[PDB]
Formats: C-alpha cells, structure tokens, sequence
C-alpha cells in the first residue's frame, strides 16, 4: 500500500513519494516509524510529490522532517523532487513550475543531469536574520569568550554567520560552532560556516548547522557563504563550492538579483512498503 | 440500462494540445469543473458515444479531432450514499466509464460551449496536465488518476 | 540488477538477499556503499541466503557486516532468515535445516510467528572466553578502579561479562562498561551485560557491545545473562529477558544441554536496486 | 534439427515426491550430476519426447508418473566457447529446453537406472528442493534458477 524512492542530494537522504498517482495518507507517528533508520526507510526528511493547485503550475510538494513536522525551507529537497519527477516520467520537461510551503519557483535541469534551483535574493537586513546588530554591516565583531571573531551574517530564509578561515580542515568547528550559535546577538540561533577562500571562483566550506551540529552539506549554507564572500570583495559571480560531500555552483550577481544554486541529485533505489 | 452490480456505462473525455495540457470544463450554473463524460445509449459503440457527446456538449465534429489512445478496460466508482437514489429501481450504485483521449488537430475556436439548447457546461480554459486529480470532486479522483496516469506517457510525445 | 528485503531483529537492521532465485556479486566496497544509511540502503549487516551445500539441508546463508568482512556469529541474523525464506515462499517448512560459517543448525517457526535458535551449549571455561583466571567459578572479581565488582563470565561463541545490578535504569553502563570491556583480563575484550533479575523467570538488561558500546539488543548477551543467571542459581530454567528493544524467551536446562533463544523478526519493506 | 539462432530442443525433466525432495542422478562414467534432458526428434511432441526420455532413461512408463506441470516458454542457454564445435554445421550454439515436473506416484523401485545398453546415468539420490541450483555445472545455472523457481510453488503443495 506504498511506492516509493530513496534519494539524496549531496548525503542528504529524502524518501520520495508520488502522491499524484496514488492515494496516500501520513501522521506524525507514521512518519517517525517510517524514518527511523533501523526499524524503518530511514531518512532525514520525506517529500511528497503532489498536483499542482493551480491550472499554471506543474506540481506542488510537501517536506516533513523525521520528527513529523513540515518544513519550509527555499531550497529544501528541490532537485530531488526535480530529478524525481522526470524518472518516474510524471513530466519530460526541463524547466519546472513547482509550489511549496514558500511559493512559487521554477528549477531547470541542464544536459549534466544536475539541478538549477533559485534560492531568491539574500538578505543582510540584521533585524531580519534575526541579528542583533545597530546598522546593516559587510562585517561584525563577534566576542566570543578570549576570541574575537569576524563575522558576516545573512537570511537566505534561514539565519547564517559566515566566518572566514585559513584551512577548514584546520579550524576548531566542535568546540567554536557550539558558541557561536547560541550567541546573545542570535535570538534565534544561526547556522555557522566556516570559509576557506581558495580562488575569487572557488571556495571550501564547513556549516555547524542549528541544533545539529556540523553536516555534510547544508544548501543554503553554501548560499550564504557564497553571498557573503560577493558582499566582502572576495569572491567573483560563479564560485565553485567544495562541500564535504560534494560539489555546489553557485551564481548571484549582487544585490537586486537573485542567487542560483546547482547540484546533483543521486536516485539511490525503489521500493514497496504496507502501511 | 444498469448492468447487474449497479453501474451504468459512461464514456469520458480528454482533449489535450501539442503544448502537453488538457480542456477543463466548468460545469453548468454551478462553479464546479470536471471532464466531458456522457452515457452510451441501448446499441452504441464506446467511440460512437464518445463523438456523440463530444459533438453535444464540445461541437467538435470528427475532422477536428484526432483520437490518440482509450483505455484498456472501464474503471468503476461508486457514489457515496447521500447521493444514491435507492427508491428509482434498478438503483444506479456508479458508473463504469471508457476514456478516450484526442488530439485538438483544429483550432481553439470550434469548441462550442453550448451547441444545444441544453448546454451542460458554461465555459472552458486549458490547464496543466495534473491539475484535474486535485479539482475533481472527492470521489471520482481515483478514477481521475488512474486515467491520467495511463494517458500521461502517451501524451508526453511533444 | 536486484531485489532485496529490509529486515530487522529487534532493532538489528538486516538487509536480506535471495541468492537463490538470483544472480548475485559483491565486493567490500560494494557492500560499504549499500550499508550507508544516507547514500545506500541502511543497514547494520548484509545477510545472504544460499541454495544449500548439501542435499540434506536446506538454505545456507552468509553475514557481512558494514565494513564489508563476514560475520560468523552463532545466533546472527538467524530468525530474520527463518521468516524470509518463508516470506519470499522459498520453503513452507516450519523446521529449517541451515549451514552457515558456524556450521548445521535447525530453527523452528512457531505458531505465534517467532523463531527459536539452537544456540549451543554455553562455554564457562575461562580459557575459551578468553578470560584470565586461576580456574573455572562461578563468580569473579573484577577490580576496577576505585570499585569491586562481581561479575560471571561465559561464552557464547562470542566473549560475556554478566554483572549482576539492582536497577537497570540507575546502572552506570556508560561510565564502567568501557572500563570493562578493556580490562586486562579480557584479551579479546568481552561483552559487558547488565543484569537486574525480577523473578526467577523475568529479568531486564541492558548490554555495552564490544567496540560499539551499548546497544537495544545482543542476543548472544541476552543468552550470557541466562546462562549465568542459572549457573548462579538466581534463575529458572525459562527466563522471559527485556533488551530496551523488545523481549527475547531463553530456556536452558544446565550443563549438558543445548541453549534455545527465541524472538521476533519484522520484515518492513521490499527494494529494487541497480547496481 | 537446429533452428536460426543455434539453440537444439530439448526436454528437462524435474521428479520429485510427496516429501518435497526432487531426484538427482550421476551422470555416466564422471561423477558429476544433473537432471534428465533429451532430444525432441522430428515430428515430436513435447510431452511425447518427455516420456521418450523417461523411459529411455528412467524406465518409467505414464502410468508410474503424474504430470503437474510444465513450463510456459522455452528456456535457452549457451554453451562455452571452447565447448563449442565450429566447424560442423549448423552450428550448435546452446540449447532451447522445455521442462516438465513429474509427481512418482508409483515407488522408489521402477527407478531403472540403466534400461538400454547405452545408460547416460550411474546411479541416483534424492535431494533437497534448491539442491541443484549449486551443484550443476555453470553454465547451465541460470536455466536451473528459473526452472525451480517456476515449479517451487507448485511443489510446496504438501
Ligand atoms: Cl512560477
Ligand atoms: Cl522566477
Ligand atoms: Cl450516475
Ligand atoms: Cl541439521
Ligand atoms: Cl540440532
Ligand atoms: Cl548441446
């Protein structure tokens, strides 16, 4: 009494499920049985394929994350809903017109088989990340117990500190992440990325996401690392961004322009569950 | 005209363009849409009701038409009880329907919304190809979706 | 290229495979990338059924764990095989003649749809645990730092530790265990099981796993902690055991006989993968 | 007596018993084993070559064996290269088998391991059901996986 397909973008593992030619019902228990890694599928998140609700879209879908809760995030799950649908041949076009718990959007796929997704245009506003900060500054103090650190905050929709560092591999992420998140000036906490700057057109990156701690590849971590980097001179207009589990290309002309992010989204397997 | 487990035949239709959407339909008076499907008379073929209401409720002579696929078999749904007349004997339970799908090889102009004095539908818009399975009233989505779903490699050729 | 199921075992997650109506390779590397939960299958060990080696039995079946090497455990995986090879209508016995690394051995279905495992007769000779000590007793003391503690040591196949303790709940498993499990007395480090009896029929336990620590199952602890609980005369001959995972039903009738273990196994979901 | 492709007809024959074993016999001279299979001659029948084999090699007439099922389709598989025998021709490439299953409904007796002066089979044992998949040569593995498949439903039936 179910189909579905296991994907991830970049080791972010969705269970995929086409609710537009099947009738499907959820809980919040059941998705939390559903995404606990040895008694069920196991996932980080479940996306839902639906009908569009409105005659011009394509398709409209859903996210709800292992504790059962939906999620709006811009970026969340898009190209793997944006490989899904063409594989399991619901569209054969390349340019899709998608709905979510956020809006509109539009995603494009290219001849590499990799995901173009608009992430909309960042914003510095502190009041806005939230951040706690007296005016809209490229570049801010953070005093962190006998540290001081340089900092540069923005919204891609969530709340991002990006920090400048000389190896990622070098930097302290366990012990300084931690901190940095919980600071005073983040009501809401913040998600802290760690910068290495290799070339104006390619960067590595580490994020200590909220209330996770480090993952492999935060997408809109990648985004704000990359707007921040534009917004302090250091990086030109296409930036390469090297994940620890992958590849991100990212495009943003500046303010008044929205910022593109491309990635490959991998089809893992198939499979039929009851319940 | 019911056969022995309550459903009487019905035919219905899905005019798609070369652009990859679908006609979608507004049910007369009210503000409800749904799919052209009409019943088979005593003696008709499938397709022969099939142009029959085509013609009645779409205007649609067989020249601007081209027929690109029906379904294998006739997919079946019940109404729900409120809406069952069990007084007018036999009962209708449901339909069992046959899909048709054509190709608008004319133009977007001969759909006549209302040919006869009795026009079942006021008026009409193109809409995407997935749209109908959310629209359509609760308990004719499964059919919906399974029709849709036969149809949709078939119409995903350009 | 092939079709699996998604098992588990009272929260042991096997990924099962019919190489019996299918044609079948693997390599370590192949294997690492199956059992990686965000860009594989999942799963805690891979479990292959085989046509037999011999025309009086009838499956025989391998174990490889995550990191792509093959287990040969007495009791492992062995009621999830029990209920697939039924499931999948390779067999409708209820009795199964099975080989494995390990060699023959006969598992029973029953009504209630558990399987009972033969799992041998239990070891207490301390140089096959191995453990170091002046002759074989049935109680041992372990000095441990500042404490004293008495434990009772068996094989089963595997090396076990059982400390007996008054609540399972209050026990410090996660502070004492890894001091236990590398004591000198225990070369080949050992599986350290906590035991509170409830009644000569009904105890709770809770167990650090070797080089893993704690887990919501062992059943081979499970079956340390009955052997001991009888040979010190704290428990009958049937012992209902709770693992923070579910129950298991031991029954031992002393030296001289067999050790019979029985639970559950869940099937939860059929996968179709490429490569 | 080949066809276009290579592949000589043949019959594949599966006996089993009540107790869910199937009957293994040693092939002549070597001590390697498998399953009955012979050649159709023309102007055969399937089932008539099956019993032509049975007898020829078995000793069993239709009255000791009860047919319970054949397969749908013909199963082919392809001989080896350096097994292959280029240079008389049409060459055969493989072979294309039909298989039945057989229930002994007569006793472990009739089981005439060497009627005719040209015996293809030493002696002969039961076996377990998914016995042979392992223990038959390579090549002929994939045919003997489908082959058991197919019948093993039938033959779980006490
Ligand atoms: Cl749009
Ligand atoms: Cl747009
Ligand atoms: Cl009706
Ligand atoms: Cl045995
Ligand atoms: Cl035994
Ligand atoms: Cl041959």
């Amino acid at each position: 009494s179910m189909q579905f397909s296991k994907m991830h973008g970049l080791g972010n593992d969705f269970m995929v499920v086409d609710a537009v030619t099947q009738n499907v019902f959820f809980s919040p228990e059941l998705i939390r049985r559903l995404a606990d890694r040895h008694l069920g599928v196991g996932f980080d998140q479940l996306l839902v394929v639906e009908p569009p609700y409105d005659p011009e879209l394509d398709f409209h879908y859903r996210i709800f994350n292992a504790d059962g809760s939906e999620v709006a995030q811009c970026g969340n799950g898009a190209r793997c809903f944006a490989r899904f649908v063409r594989l399991k041949g619901l569209t054969n076009k390349r340019d899709i017109r998608v709905s979510t718990a956020n809006g509109r959007m539009v995603l494009t796929v290219t001849d590499d088989d990799l995901v173009r997704v608009n992430m909309g245009e960042p914003n510095f506003e502190p009041s806005a990340v939230p951040f706690r900060a007296n005016k809209a500054e490229k570049t801010y103090i953070m005093r962190a117990a006998e540290q001081t650190i340089l900092c540069g905050v923005v919204s891609m929709g969530n709340p991002h500190c990006v920090i400048q560092v000389d190896d990622v591999d070098t930097a302290a992420v366990e012990t300084l992440g931690p901190v940095l998140e919980s600071h005073e000036r983040f009501p809401e906490r913040a998600n802290i990325g760690f910068m290495q700057v290799v070339k104006r057109e390619h960067i590595r990156l580490r994020v200590y996401e909220r209330g996770a701690g480090e993952t492999q590849a935060c997408g809109s971590g990648a985004c704000a690392a990359v707007a921040v980097g534009i917004q302090q001179g250091l990086l030109a207009e296409e930036v390469r961004v090297e994940l620890p589990g992958g590849r991100l290309d990212i495009a943003w002309k500046g303010p008044g322009h929205p910022l593109y992010m491309t990635g490959p989204a991998v089809h893992v397997y198939d499979g039929f569950i009851h319940l | 005209m019911i056969d022995d487990d309550g459903y009487r035949p019905n035919v219905g239709i899905v005019i798609c363009n070369r652009q990859g959407q679908v006609m979608w339909a507004r049910r007369f008076g009210q503000h409800s849409w749904q799919f052209p499907q009409g019943g088979i008379n005593p003696g008709e073929s499938a397709e022969q009701a099939m142009y029959r209401e085509l013609f009645e409720e779409v205007g649609l002579s067989r020249k601007d038409v081209r027929i690109l696929a029906s379904t294998r078999n006739w997919l079946r749904y019940k109404l729900p009880k409120r809406l069952v007349r069990w007084d007018t004997k036999p009962v209708c339970i449901g339909q069992k329907q046959k899909w048709f799908l054509l190709q608008l090889v004319s133009g977007d102009a001969e759909i006549n919304m209302q040919t006869s004095s009795t026009p079942e539908f006021d008026g009409w818009r193109w809409v995407s190809y997935w749209y109908p399975v959310r629209q359509v009233v609760s308990f004719k989505r499964d059919v919906y979706r399974r029709v849709m779903k036969e149809f949709a490699s078939v119409v995903m050729s350009l």
